[PDB]
């Protein structure tokens, strides 16, 4: 069983990967 | 609007012009055939792409060619 | 908040809210003018 | 009725719903886009490749995380021939009590895993739900690298 | 006698003057509806439409929802009310985006005359053209229409829930 | 009646023949409209007035078809998804939300009461399907009251929906056989032609024959 | 037969004409090309063949199913 | 009965023009007939000509041209088709130079003419990124 | 989407367009893009996509459920 | 008692008491409106009387087949809805009455299409008026007979209380 801290930081890191994805998405232009 | 091109294999038999349902083609003077006439496409903005023009073409591989392109309310045949 | 509450927090969130905002954005974008 | 097919002015002038339909289906045909050069083509393909590899790694990380969180990997280690691997838990508001009871596996309704990831990860030397979590973390980091 | 004639003496319109399109009953009935009733601001039209729509929308959700009850249940009423309110929210979102993408006007019935008189040599579709002269056909008008629809929907849904509870309890 | 293969075969064969003949009647109505219809000889008569408002007919028939299909088939799908979700009390069943065909049951009651009340010189109902006793010959049932419940409601509305869609296809073929907003001179192309071309976004199957083709498909479905 | 119908219902005339072109090339290479030039079925005839085969296959499947079921029991 | 006296005696059909031919463009065909012949509308059913000036409005150029092609069967040739924009912006369309397009008229220049057959078209690979 | 082609769906859409344009309480709402039938190539693609998705889904369901329900 | 529609063969321009000889056009329009409304309501009432007598499927049977007895058996919340519906209908009729070219009993707006009325249109309007008058007499007789005798129409006829 994984802890709340383990899932929480994985969610936070996933958010960072999301901001990197929109930056790539917006850089590939409208 | 679609693109219509005429090629010098035209024999001036007028069958394309009298088959156009939207008055796109017309016969113009020429000196490359016996009839002294060649088809022209001066009103391609009304071209609908039905390709009746090249169904009436007797030349071997056509003298009028319709290339479908960008669509318009006129070219889509929209009464609405 | 336990870990077993995360499905009930996220599945409605994603599967309903994300469609709504995505539809809003996509409709606005594809209905734009110049 | 404008500006959606930014890559095609011919479609953007279409007054019909065909513009929306063709805007989707021609988005990845970069060679047919307006104001197109070869350098831009290769660069866009390169960036799209990077985004695609990032998507693949994120998908693998999600599989790892959901096996680590809602699966029964650790229990399956001790009895691989009797315990059925679990892919992920289910939370669907439309379930009746009967559906909840039938899909109930251990603590929550869940889907059996038919991808064979349990056997693959067990073979390559994974024995803990913390080993899977490390893999998910590393794969999300790799996805961030690729993006 | 003939009871079907070309509409407004135009035989080329895609319409007909049947005993249903242009009957006195149709005229009066459509002129008493909030969408066409004279003397109503767009906010008032939206408010009345929202009230009626929430009022009849709470019905199917409460009666046939996932949490029905052959007897009266507060949970069933709350579920139906919440479903109706969220559906009204979705409809209001649709109204808002439709008005955002449709009109670019703040005062109609004038701009048409201005461009028919003082010329409209511009990018058109805002100065010229302009379909419809109603106050509902403006950015401001449609925004207030959506606001009224949303508020009236909430109020009508609450009123219908209260009425349903009273009918189920005291009858 | 006790030869079940004969009864089943006779019913199915005759219904198939009926559906085929109905599609053929629609086809030949379209053929008449294309070929033998004279506009001058039919000024302001019933045929002319039907063509003049073909849009209204076809649009309302379209709405009716969508309504009937949505309802019948989606009630079927709702039953299927409620059963798949373990919610047996949310179905459109007899032990659940019930849709009793009350109008048909009223007619069934009227027929079983007809002998002696409305048909006073009758000794027995016309058919035991409307009600009465179980008629058996050699321990095999010949006829018996056919009970109508929520299952018959759904299938009857499925029948109505399929019939309406077939009528929609065939009537659209007949009415739009001469002209349309797409092809204003469709009558000059004849009854049987593949298209007018890839233009107008595509003018496949605009004939009237291509409507007897789709209507044949939908008649197969309905029958 | 019902599955056979879908070849005519789903496909188009141009592909079959261009395949007949290569078949005719082979026949001409072997000097066995018929004088009556082989052409793919017209669009309307392709639709007619498709619908006829579809109806025959479906009705025959239901025919065999009904007859076997109601004769056995 | 009708807005204008020159309209054909048509009872109106739900196949005429729509909101498009009020804000985008509408097409009008005019012709003079010797007899009040009964003809079929391109949109709906049968209409009656006027023994004189006849004017009809349609939503498409193709509808007007189909009506004109029908008129040729009545030995009517002087029919002329115009395009009307949202305001009264009339443009003569079909008899553009007064002579039907099927008959050669001096003063017409070839449009869209290529001085080669189909086989002379350039290879598509040489028409990449232009 | 594969058997029925275009042309039959454009006229029906035109009838629907007339119905929407000529009905009260719905004239207030009008489309920005003119509704037209799917193009021939688009229709072929959509029919192929439905065919393939249905094929894959039904066979996946069959193989998985049959194996599970037959072999315990 | 004018060129108004409704004059039939047995008694043409039937105004024996001279109610219309002194009234203006507005009063005559009011009289025609009242007559047409009474006739329509009476036709509905007669049809309902008979049909209710030999068929009352609603309310799970019950609701005794004798009229003027089921009048006091309807849940009284269905009475309110019928009353409100009639009221809304007559509000709509009032709104119609101010439309230009309005005719006394014409709520369909037939004046829009019917200019220079024919003899068939006048004959059909007279048919409606005469049927309405006959139904008014019939419903008055029905109510009076049910009050004095206590039996309904087909019940009194069946027994022979004539
Ligand atoms: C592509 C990989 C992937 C996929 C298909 C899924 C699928 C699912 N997840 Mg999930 N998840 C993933 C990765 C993934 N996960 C990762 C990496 C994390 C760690 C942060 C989580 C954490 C997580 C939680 C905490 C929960 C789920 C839940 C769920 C289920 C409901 C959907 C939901 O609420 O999402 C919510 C998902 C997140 C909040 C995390 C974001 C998911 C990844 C990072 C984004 C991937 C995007 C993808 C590549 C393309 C996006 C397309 C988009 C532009 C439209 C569903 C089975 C719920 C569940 O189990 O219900 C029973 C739930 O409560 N997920
Ligand atoms: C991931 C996708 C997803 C999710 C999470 C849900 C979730 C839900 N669906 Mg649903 N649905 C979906 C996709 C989804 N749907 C799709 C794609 C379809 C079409 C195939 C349907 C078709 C469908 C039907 C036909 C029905 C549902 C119903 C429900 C509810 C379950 C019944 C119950 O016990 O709640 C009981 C519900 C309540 C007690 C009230 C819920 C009302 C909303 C959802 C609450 C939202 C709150 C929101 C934040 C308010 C915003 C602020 C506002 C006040 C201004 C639940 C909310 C049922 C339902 O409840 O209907 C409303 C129902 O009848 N769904
Ligand atoms: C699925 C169809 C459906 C269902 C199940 C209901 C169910 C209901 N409607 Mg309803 N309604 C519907 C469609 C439906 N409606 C439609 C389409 C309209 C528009 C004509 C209306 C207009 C309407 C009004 C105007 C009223 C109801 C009322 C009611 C309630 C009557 C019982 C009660 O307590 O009030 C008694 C009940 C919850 C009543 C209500 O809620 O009163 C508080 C009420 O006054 N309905
Ligand atoms: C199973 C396959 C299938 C289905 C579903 C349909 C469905 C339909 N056909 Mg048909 N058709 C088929 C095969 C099928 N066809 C084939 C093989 C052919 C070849 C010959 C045709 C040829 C054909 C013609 C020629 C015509 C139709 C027409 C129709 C429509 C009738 C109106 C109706 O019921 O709409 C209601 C829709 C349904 C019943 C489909 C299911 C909808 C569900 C049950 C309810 C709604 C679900 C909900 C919205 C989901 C939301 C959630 C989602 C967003 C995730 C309907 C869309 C007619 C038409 O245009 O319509 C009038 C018509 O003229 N069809
Ligand atoms: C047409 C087909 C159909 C119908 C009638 C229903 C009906 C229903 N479904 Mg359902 N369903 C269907 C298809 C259908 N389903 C399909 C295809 C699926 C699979 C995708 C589902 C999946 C599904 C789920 C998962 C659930 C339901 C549920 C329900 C119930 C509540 C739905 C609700 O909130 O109503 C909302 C209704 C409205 C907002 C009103 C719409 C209807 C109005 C009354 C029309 C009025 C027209 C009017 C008369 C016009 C004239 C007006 C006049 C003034 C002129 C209800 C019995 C829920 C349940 O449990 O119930 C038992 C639930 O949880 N459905
Ligand atoms: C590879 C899989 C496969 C395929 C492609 C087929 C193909 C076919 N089978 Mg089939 N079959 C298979 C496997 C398969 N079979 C197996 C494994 C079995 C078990 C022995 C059968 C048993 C079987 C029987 C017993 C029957 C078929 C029939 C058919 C034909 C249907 C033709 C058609 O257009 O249907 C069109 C589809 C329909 C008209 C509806 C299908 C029936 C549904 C389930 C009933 C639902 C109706 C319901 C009231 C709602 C309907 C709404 C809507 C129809 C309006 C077709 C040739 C039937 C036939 O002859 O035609 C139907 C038939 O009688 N097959
Ligand atoms: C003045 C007219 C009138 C009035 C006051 C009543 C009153 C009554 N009828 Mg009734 N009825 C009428 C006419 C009328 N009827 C007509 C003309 C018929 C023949 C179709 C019937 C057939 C009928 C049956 C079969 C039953 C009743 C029953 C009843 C009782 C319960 C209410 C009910 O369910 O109505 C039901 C009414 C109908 C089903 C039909 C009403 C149709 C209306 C009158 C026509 C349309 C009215 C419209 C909204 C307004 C006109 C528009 C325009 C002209 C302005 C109640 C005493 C029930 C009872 O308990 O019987 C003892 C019962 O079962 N009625
Ligand atoms: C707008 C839609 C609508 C709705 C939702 C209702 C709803 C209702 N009506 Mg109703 N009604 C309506 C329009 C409507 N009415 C119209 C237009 C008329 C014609 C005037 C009537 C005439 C009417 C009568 C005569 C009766 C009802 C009754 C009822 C109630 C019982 C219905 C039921 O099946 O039990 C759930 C219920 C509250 C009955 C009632 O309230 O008795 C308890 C009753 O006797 N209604
Ligand atoms: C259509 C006209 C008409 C017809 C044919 C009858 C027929 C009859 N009436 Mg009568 N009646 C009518 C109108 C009519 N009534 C009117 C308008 C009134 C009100 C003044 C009455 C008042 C009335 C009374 C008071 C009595 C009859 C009685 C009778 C019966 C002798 C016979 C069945 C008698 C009867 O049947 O009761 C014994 C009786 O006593 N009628
Ligand atoms: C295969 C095919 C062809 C080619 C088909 C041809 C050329 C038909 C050839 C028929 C042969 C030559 C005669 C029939 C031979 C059969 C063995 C006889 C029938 C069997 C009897 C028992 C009836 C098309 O022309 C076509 C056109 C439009 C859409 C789809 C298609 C299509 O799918
Ligand atoms: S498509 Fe061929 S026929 Fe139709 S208009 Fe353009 S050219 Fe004339
Ligand atoms: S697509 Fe339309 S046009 Fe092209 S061939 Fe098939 S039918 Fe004729």
């Amino acid at each position: 069983m994984i802890y709340d801290s383990q899932v929480y930081i994985a969610l936070v890191i996933a958010v960072v990967a999301s901001v990197l994805a929109i930056r790539l998405g917006a850089t590939l232009y409208n | 609007s679609h693109t219509v091109k005429i090629y010098d294999t035209c024999i001036g038999c007028t069958q394309c012009v009298r088959a156009c349902p939207t008055d796109v083609l017309e016969m113009v003077p020429w000196d490359g055939c016996k009839a002294g006439q060649i088809a022209s496409a001066p009103r391609t903005e009304d071209c609908v792409g039905c390709k009746r023009c090249e169904t009436a073409c007797p030349t071997d591989f056509l003298s009028v060619r319709v290339y479908l392109g960008g669509e318009t309310t006129r070219s889509l045949g929209l009464a609405y | 908040m336990s870990l077993d509450l995360l499905p009930s927090f996220f599945v409605p969130l994603v599967g309903l809210v994300l469609p709504l905002f995505s539809i809003i954005g996509l409709f606005l974008y594809i209905e734009k003018e110049n | 009725v404008y500006k959606f097919p930014k890559f095609s002015k011919a479609l953007a002038e279409d007054p019909s719903t065909r513009r929306i339909w063709y805007g989707i289906a021609t988005a990845h045909d970069f060679e047919s886009h307006d104001a197109m050069t070869e350098s831009k083509l290769y660069q866009k393909i390169f960036a799209s490749h990077f985004g695609h590899i990032a998507i693949i790694f994120l998908w693998t990380a999600g599989n790892l995380f959901h096996v680590a969180w809602q699966g029964n990997f650790e229990a399956w280690i001790l009895n691989p021939l009797k315990v059925r691997p679990i892919a992920h838990a289910i939370w669907d508001p439309h379930f009746g009590q009967a559906a909840y009871k039938a899909f109930l596996k251990t603590s929550s309704p869940a889907n059996l895993a038919l991808s064979g990831v349990y056997e693959w990860w067990y073979t390559i030397g994974m024995r803990t739900n913390n080993d899977l979590y490390q893999g998910s973390f590393f794969l999300i980091l790799l996805s961030s690298l690729l993006l | 006698v003939s009871f079907i004639k070309p509409y407004r003496q135009d035989p080329f319109v895609g319409h007909l003057a049947t005993p249903i399109t242009t009957s006195a009953f149709t005229r009066a009935y459509l002129k008493v509806l909030p969408a066409y009733r004279p003397g109503l601001t767009p906010l008032s039209r939206g408010a009345e439409i929202g009230f009626t729509h929430g009022y009849f929308l709470i019905g199917p959700f409460y009666t046939y929802g996932p949490l029905r009850s052959v007897e009266f249940s507060l949970t069933s009423l709350a579920a139906g009310l919440l479903a109706a309110i969220t559906l009204l929210l979705i409809l209001t979102v649709g109204l808002s985006i439709y008005g955002q993408v449709t009109y670019d006007v703040y005062d109609n019935a004038l701009i048409v005359k201005l461009v028919r008189q003082m010329v409209g040599s511009e990018r058109t579709q805002d100065l010229p053209q302009i379909k419809g002269t109603s106050e509902l056909d403006t950015v401001l008008g449609w925004q207030k229409f959506s606001e009224g629809f949303f508020s009236g929907g909430l109020i009508g849904s609450i009123v219908a829930a209260v009425g349903i509870a009273l009918y189920s309890t005291y009858l | 009646a006790i030869d079940y293969p004969t009864q089943l075969s006779l019913f199915t064969h005759h219904v198939w023949i009926g559906g085929f003949c109905i599609v053929g009647g629609a086809a030949h109505g379209a053929i008449f409209f294309v070929r033998d219809y004279n506009a001058a000889n039919n000024y302001n008569n019933l045929i002319d007035r039907v063509i003049r408002h073909r849009d209204a007919i076809i649009s309302h028939l379209n709405w009716v078809c969508i309504f009937l299909g949505c309802h019948s088939f989606g009630l079927y799908v709702h039953n299927d998804t409620m059963r798949a979700l373990g919610r047996s009390q949310d179905l459109f069943s007899d032990n659940a939300i019930a849709l009793k065909p009350i109008f048909a049951q009223f007619i069934q009651n009227l027929h079983t009461l007809a002998p002696g009340s409305t048909a006073p010189n009758a000794l027995t109902t016309v058919s035991y399907a409307f009600g009465g006793d179980v008629i058996s010959v050699g321990s095999k049932i010949a006829m018996m009251p056919i009970s109508l419940g929520t299952a018959d409601f759904l299938v009857h509305h499925i029948h109505a929906f399929t019939i309406h869609v077939t009528v929609l296809i065939l009537l659209k073929g007949v009415l739009y056989s001469r002209n349309s907003r797409l092809i204003p001179d469709k009558a000059n192309l004849g009854f049987r032609f593949p298209c007018d071309g890839p233009g107008r976004g595509g003018t496949c199957q605009v004939s009237a024959w291509d409507h007897v083709f789709l209507g044949l498909f939908w008649m197969y479905n309905s029958i | 037969i019902w599955a056979f119908s879908l070849m005519f219902l789903f496909s188009g005339r141009g592909y079959w004409q261009e395949l007949i072109e290569s078949i005719v090339w082979a026949h001409n290479k072997l000097k066995v090309a018929p004088s009556i030039q082989p052409r793919a079925l017209s669009i309307t005839q392709g639709r007619a063949v498709g619908v006829a085969h579809y109806l025959l296959g479906g009705i025959g499947t239901t025919w065999a199913f009904f007859l076997a079921r109601i004769i056995s029991v | 009965k009708l807005k204008q006296s020159d309209f054909p005696k048509f009872e109106g059909s739900t196949g005429g023009w729509l909101s498009a031919a009020k804000n985008e463009e509408k097409y009008v065909i005019i012709w003079t007939s010797k007899d009040a012949s009964l003809f079929e509308m391109p949109t709906g059913g049968t209409a009656k000509m006027n023994a004189g000036n006849n004017v009809a409005y349609f939503a498409r150029k193709e509808q007007c041209l189909a009506l004109g092609s029908q008129l040729r069967g009545f030995k009517i040739t002087n029919y002329k088709i115009f395009r009307i924009y949202p305001p009264l912006d009339i443009t003569l369309l079909h008899p553009f130079d007064g002579v039907f397009p099927e008959k050669v008229n001096q003063g017409r220049s070839p449009v869209g003419k290529r001085d080669a057959s189909i086989g002379g078209n350039p290879n598509p690979a040489s028409l990449k990124f232009q | 989407f594969l058997i029925s082609w275009r042309g039959y769906w454009q006229e029906l859409i035109e009838t629907i367009v007339w119905a929407h344009e000529r009905t009260p309480l719905a004239n207030l709402v009008r489309w920005k893009d003119k509704p037209v039938a799917l193009s021939i190539v688009q229709a072929r693609l959509v029919g192929l996509a439905h065919f393939t998705i249905g094929y894959v889904l039904t066979y996946a369901a069959f193989v998985i459920a049959s194996t599970i329900g037959k072999l315990g | 008692l004018d060129g108004m529609i409704g004059s039939s063969a047995p008694f043409k321009n039937f105004d024996p008491l001279g109610f219309a000889a002194k009234a203006d056009q507005k009063t005559l329009n009011k009289y025609r409106e009242s007559e047409l409304k009474h006739g329509r309501v009476a036709m509905l009432a007669v049809l309902g009387w008979i049909v209710q007598e030999f068929w009352h499927p609603l309310y799970d049977g019950k609701l005794s087949s004798n009229p003027l007895k089921a009048l006091t058996e309807v849940p009284l919340i269905g009475w309110a809805q019928i009353f409100v519906a009639i009221n809304v209908i007559e509000y709509l009729q009032n709104k119609i009455k101010e439309l230009p070219g309005y005719r006394p009993g014409d709520y369909l707006g037939t004046w829009e299409w019917v200019e220079q009325s024919d003899e068939g249109w006048d004959s059909y309007q007279t048919k409606e008026l005469n049927n309405g008058r006959l139904a008014m007499v019939a419903i008055a007789g029905l109510i009076v007979q049910d009050l004095i005798t206590g039996q309904a129409a087909l019940e009194q006829i069946t027994a022979g209380n004539t």
